[PDB]
């Protein structure tokens, strides 16, 4: 194997020997039981492992591009040879990206340069040359995506070499969650390179052919830069938060630096457009931004139609086909399918079938054309959805784990009701792809859960200001030039009264009028999200003082409205509106739903019963009969709650939906 | 984890699904001695009259 | 804002590869951004190019502070202040500067590149990088003048660039030799020499590994390759000058083969550019671009470039290689047979009178020969295709343009065959002074086309359809293109192949069946030879006491 692993050291020279070379090696590091001796024979002879390490960066700082497999006028040994370099560099990135996930020590980490004569995560990694430190497949790695970040077309392999720059990502992401890369790995990306602030400026990538890579090229740098705002906000390293917080966040456009003397000409693009001076051109978060290029609809190729083959068998055959590849994915085997649809126009025997054979090999290339298409939308709508996954994540690290005083109670409030809208709109359109909408909901139940928490700070750091002592504060700064009016000094406050709010609301019970009954998963988010928003809408606990007792029952009638009494009314006008199509999808999910489903329906329930002054709800429960299906039930929820009285219950699910089935009914009940 | 974002991003949406039931449930309990205390107290504010 | 801009001329690597990379994309990938950098990059390095590899010299104000870098320090491009710099990189600056001839400054920015780039050489140092920088510089200045050069305007090629651009890299080009850019390369190809420069090397010590001996050794080559390479890209698209031309005539004298019998690479490169200021065979193709590219001829214009050339290869004085001397006379006797068949060059007679004694000197130097065993045996002559574009009009236009010489070298054939048969019957051994000149021109054709690596049948003047091709399988065209006659070197060269045949001596017999063989390569190719050796059999009907059927036919055979 060591002797197989020195052609690498001839890469520039032999080819075609380092590509079979690193091929082998690839295949062999599949076997995690082997890994750990790999690491010894390619280690104990330091100097055989100077050139071992010397062949895996040498295929891969080579500078050949993927463009030059395209070029028609070049030779066809040259196009073959740039092809096997190519593949040489994807079968060394796919044989550390198996071997990362393989138990240290492993090859990978050799590779990379950590110091496998110590626990990993004690290693220090430094640049080329410091110390004595050899070059390794890391500063390659990087060096492929270095290339260009200085340059307004952003990094060179994200244009040059798609499928390369999709795997190095990869690698980077591996040595950022795993535990014991992450230590080492997350200083040197900042101590050297600043990398995450200098690809993430980048963001989004766009070209329209490598759709599904860029997505994942995204979504590792995503996945990264998730753990940096987390790794950054637990170490309190306040400045690096808040620099990756501003390159996400800001309604700013990012300026490159504007030395001077150069500008002039481009006089030329149509004179039509003096006149829609579009003051509409709001500098859009680089957040949204990002959501605006992860797609949400689909193509979804033609049914296919045949002459000869019968479909429902066909079918069949390509579901056996549909293996799992190195990325988890299911695809058909294409190869296997032309195999078997190939055996069969063999095995007809016939007169008729040999004179057929041309329009049965024209069938099988029209089925072969559509499971490439079939295999191109699964490999598309798994890129949308784990870029969308890989969105979300950052976007929740941003709630849950940078601090409180790096995003202000407005400016942290207004970030999340744009990306509510925002987020509702690609899946409130009818082209949007299904499999998105459990990340989705998942997403908006912890958006409107952190709008909640919000202004559920807000409340009551507001409820501090006695109006009494800012009469003396306003009484020094004496500038002195025109006054203004009158006006009163209560803004932020006035924000819960928004028509984004009211919007927000429409928005997310339009999609849980849109979420079929199957999504029961996308429902319980949903009607959690729904109880979150109602949240916004409640008054607090005001204390039994013998005071507010001695108000009236006329300063109880003349007193102006306070902002969550008038939203609960114009909140309930809103649900209202919806009616019988509404009050069916709550009161059925409420019966005969999911075991979370039905809990959380009824706590829905108890919440719309808590603010129905009409009753309207309460009469479509009764002449509905759903008031007493949840009534009759009690029946058979007891048979359940009997075996929860065991010592050790089996799951206590079935007590809190009694739990929420009681609370329900002890609010119909007042 | 720690590292582990997946795990943390699964346990804090059950434990605020959880969290939004609890206080339905809960402010609805507090609400039915608070409403058999008020309505005692309200019969009582009819009797002490009909006695006076 | 200054100053800085000064010792901008020192660093011997860093800005080569600088003009290399964005020659490379400005051109080979057609960048429009690198176009806005190109015109500004060319501006600034033009003296580089103007003098070719020529080092910044030693100056002992730059050798003080060298000395001195240990105590009063060295500012350097880039970073702000002075580094001090230890004992042992002055000690290694001053071991390059006279080992290369360079400037004590340009040593240490070297070293400092060199130091840099240390990591990704693992077991080299500093030292041994700077002498593959130095080597690499001079290679990315050789290639981007190759580059340069293969996107001008001009008659072989022309690479898609746009009309701004296509005249940026002529002009620019031009004015590289308006500056005796012949002179500058063939004293640089006849200076740089693989064991001259491992002999300085190996004293010093700045040959490391197996590895680094092989580096050096390739990047030194790709300096000579890319230089000689430069004047057949010229040549190609617009031939050499008076003096440029007799300059590369003056060193091509000088040329000696490799231990195998073959030119290398380079003196190939050189042959090929001469070669290519004697093509005219255009002007037998182009018929609306026509008088323009007749201007663009001193073959036609300079009465003074013949005059001159013709003069200096009519000479009596031996070359080196004489079958290199010969392989230029037949150049130059077939393209002063082009010249005596355009109607109005009479002007040039004078010249032209002398064609067959010029192919005379050809065939008596032995040029068929040294064209099979030091030209098309060379592995590099397979390596780019207008070489051999280049070898199948040396061959087809002296059959199709001389056909009276072909005429003298069968009378030939056919007598020294008889010389051999009569001293074979007589039982003594045929006499050493017999000339071989038909079988070495056949040899020669069944050695030419016997590869192909661009598979273009050019075997095809060779061959002419007696019988229509009827394959039914292409449905994309409408154009009734009606009954095109093969073109007067098709059938000048497809009857000689015939007429080799006639009445084959036992001598001619194996070069003809060779001959074959290398114009049988290529699929149709093939299927007209194997018509021929059928065709060849199908005479002999009922007449079975005759002997006298083609001994080259498939019947004979089996």
């Amino acid at each position: 194997v060591v002797n197989i692993a020195r052609y690498l050291y001839h890469g520039n020279t032999n080819p075609e020997l380092a590509f079979e070379s690193a091929k082998i090696l690839c295949c062999i590091s599949c076997n995690s039981n082997i890994q750990i001796k790999l690491v010894g024979d390619f280690t104990h002879d330091q100097s055989i492992s100077q050139k071992l390490m010397a062949g895996f960066v040498e295929c891969l700082d080579c500078e050949d591009a993927e463009e030059f497999v395209r070029l028609e006028e070049g030779s066809e040994l040259e196009k073959k040879l740039v092809a096997i370099r190519h593949e040489t560099r994807i079968h060394i990135l796919n044989l550390l990206i198996t071997s990362l996930e393989c138990n240290p020590p492993n090859l990978a980490l050799y590779l990379l340069g950590f110091e496998l004569k110590k626990p990993v995560s004690t290693t220090n990694l430094q640049d080329p040359g410091v110390l004595g430190c050899p070059r390794t497949c890391l500063h390659a790695i990087l060096n492929i995506l270095e290339k260009g970040t200085e340059g307004r077309t952003g990094p060179v392999a994200v244009r040059e070499s798609p499928q390369l720059a999709e795997l190095c990502y990869q690698v980077i992401y591996q040595l950022c969650a795993c535990s014991d890369t992450s230590g080492p790995t997350m200083r040197y990306l900042r101590t050297s390179q600043d990398f995450l602030f200098s690809q993430l400026q980048y963001l989004p990538f766009s070209n329209k052919e490598y759709e599904i890579s860029m997505l994942n090229q995204m979504s590792w740098l995503m996945k990264t830069a998730s753990i940096e705002l987390r790794v950054t906000s637990l170490n309190r390293q306040r400045s690096h938060t808040q620099r990756l917080l501003h390159l996400l966040l800001d309604d700013m456009p990012v300026k490159p630096y504007s030395d001077g003397e150069g500008g002039i000409e481009d006089e030329n693009r149509s004179v039509s457009g003096f006149l829609h001076f579009d003051t509409a051109t709001k500098v859009r978060r680089k957040i949204l931004n990002i959501l605006d290029s992860i797609d949400f609809s689909q193509e979804i190729p033609e049914p296919l139609q045949l002459d000869f083959f019968d479909r429902a068998q066909i079918e069949q055959v390509i579901a056996n086909c549909e293996h799992k590849n190195l990325r988890g994915q299911t695809v058909c085997n294409v190869k296997l399918l032309h195999r078997v649809l190939v055996a069969e126009v063999n095995a007809l025997q016939g007169m008729a079938a040999i004179g057929q054979r041309p329009l049965l090999m024209e069938e099988i290339s029209t089925v072969l054309q559509y499971v490439v298409g079939r295999n191109k939308l699964l490999q598309c709508l798994h890129a949308k959805r784990h870029a969308l996954e890989s969105w979300r994540q950052l976007v929740e690290i941003i709630l849950t784990a940078c601090p409180q005083d790096l995003i202000q109670a407005e400016d942290r409030q207004l970030i999340i009701r744009d990306i509510l809208q925002d987020v509702h709109d690609k899946i409130l359109d009818d082209e949007a792809a299904q499999e998105l909408m459990p990340v989705v909901a998942g997403a908006v139940f912890t958006l409107t859960a952190h709008l909640s928490q919000a202004v559920l700070t807000e409340q009551k750091e507001t409820s501090v200001l006695g109006p009494a002592e800012a009469h003396y504060a306003f009484m020094l700064d004496s500038c002195f030039t025109s006054p203004p009016p009158e006006e009163n000094p209560l803004v932020g406050f006035a924000s819960i009264g928004d028509s984004s709010l009211y919007i927000i609301l429409k928005k997310l019970l339009d999609f849980i009028l849109k979420t079929g009954g199957g999504f029961q998963r996308v429902r319980t988010h949903l009607y959690g999200s729904l109880l979150y928003y109602l949240q916004i809408a409640q008054r607090p606990d005001e204390p039994d003082t013998l005071e507010a007792a001695k108000k009236t029952m006329w300063e109880r009638l003349t007193a102006p409205e306070d902002v969550f009494s008038k939203l609960q009314r114009e909140n309930i006008a809103i649900i209202e509106s919806y009616g019988a199509a509404l009050m069916e999808v709550v009161c059925r999910d409420a019966c005969d739903g999911h075991e979370i489903g039905r809990m959380l329906a009824l706590a829905l329930l108890d919440r719309i019963v808590s603010v129905d002054k009409q009753q309207q709800w309460l009469l479509y429960l009764s002449n509905s009969g759903y008031l007493k299906v949840l009534v009759d039930s009690l029946v058979e929820d007891d048979r359940t709650l009997q075996s929860l009285l065991t010592p050790q219950p089996p799951l206590l699910k079935a007590l809190y939906t009694y739990e929420s089935k009681m609370a329900f009914l002890t609010r119909v009940a007042k | 984890k720690d590292t582990d974002i997946q795990g943390f991003l699964k346990n804090e949406k059950d434990n605020a699904l959880l969290s939004a039931i609890e206080e339905s449930r809960k402010r609805t309990f507090g609400m039915a001695e608070e409403y058999h205390r008020e309505s005692m107290l309200v019969e009582w504010e009819q009797v002490k009259q009909r006695i006076l | 804002a200054t100053p800085l801009a000064v010792n901008s001329a020192a660093s011997l690597w860093g800005p080569y590869k600088d003009i290399w990379h964005k020659v490379g994309n400005a051109l080979w990938r057609r960048q429009p951004e690198a176009v806005h950098l190109l015109d500004k990059i060319l501006k600034k390095h033009k003296p580089d190019f103007i003098s070719l590899f020529k080092n910044p010299p030693k100056n002992v104000q730059q050798h003080e502070k060298v000395q001195k870098a240990s105590t009063e320090g060295v500012a350097i491009q880039g970073q702000q202040g002075t580094r001090l710099l230890p004992e042992q990189l002055i000690k290694e600056a001053f071991i390059l500067s006279d080992l290369f001839d360079i400037g004590e400054l340009a040593a240490v920015e070297l070293l400092l590149a060199g130091e840099h780039q240390q990591p990704h050489f693992p077991g080299l140092t500093r030292g041994l990088v700077a002498v593959l920088l130095y080597w690499d510089g001079k290679r990315c200045i050789a290639n981007s003048l190759k580059a340069l050069i293969q996107s001008r305007r001009g008659k072989t090629w022309t690479l898609e660039l746009s009309p701004e651009l296509a005249s940026m890299t002529t002009r620019f080009t031009d004015e590289l030799m308006e500056q005796g850019l012949t002179y500058k390369v063939l004293t640089l190809v006849s200076q740089i020499d693989v064991n001259n420069e491992f002999e300085k090397l190996q004293r010093e010590r700045g040959l490391g590994s197996e590895k680094h001996r092989k580096e050096v050794s390739d990047l030194i080559k790709e300096c000579r390759q890319s230089l000689a390479e430069s004047l057949f890209a010229w040549a190609c698209q617009s031939p050499l000058g008076k003096e440029d031309t007799l300059l590369l005539i003056g060193h091509l004298e000088r040329v000696t083969v490799e231990a195998n019998g073959s030119l290398d690479a380079v003196n190939l490169a050189l042959l090929m550019a001469l070669l290519y200021c004697f093509d005219i065979s255009f002007i037998e193709q182009s018929t609306e671009e026509r008088d323009d590219m007749i201007h663009q001829l001193p073959l036609l214009t300079e009465k003074q470039y013949i005059a001159t050339i013709h003069s200096r290869l009519q000479d009596s004085q031996l070359w080196k290689l004489p079958g290199l001397q010969a392989t230029v006379r037949l150049a130059w006797a077939l393209a002063l047979r082009g010249i005596s068949q355009l109607p109005d060059v009479t002007a040039l007679a004078e010249f032209t009178e002398a064609d067959e004694a010029m192919a005379e000197l050809a065939i008596a130097d032995n040029v068929f020969l040294f064209l099979m065993e030091s030209v098309v045996v060379s592995e590099y002559f397979y390596q780019e295709e207008f070489y051999i574009r280049r070898v199948h009009n040396l061959i087809t236009d002296f059959l199709a343009l001389m056909p009276m010489k072909v005429k003298q070298l069968r009378n030939r054939a056919d007598e020294d065959a008889r010389m051999i048969h009569m001293s074979m019957q007589m039982g003594n051994e045929p006499p050493i002074s017999l000339r071989r000149d038909l079988e070495h021109l056949m040899l020669l054709i069944g050695e030419l086309y016997k590869k192909n690596p661009f598979h273009l049948e050019l075997a095809l003047e060779y061959w002419c359809p007696t019988e229509p091709l009827q394959t039914p399988t292409i449905m994309g065209s409408y154009l009734g293109v009606a009954h095109q006659r093969p073109p007067q070197r098709q059938v000048v060269l497809s009857k000689f192949v015939r007429q080799m045949g006639d009445l084959l001596p036992p001598t001619i017999y194996i070069p003809y069946l060779k001959m074959l063989q290398g114009l049988a390569n290529g699929p149709q190719c093939a299927h007209y030879c194997f018509s021929l050796l059928k065709v060849n059999g199908s005479s002999h009907v009922e007449n079975i006491q005759g002997a006298g059927g083609s001994p080259v036919s498939w019947e004979h055979f089996f």
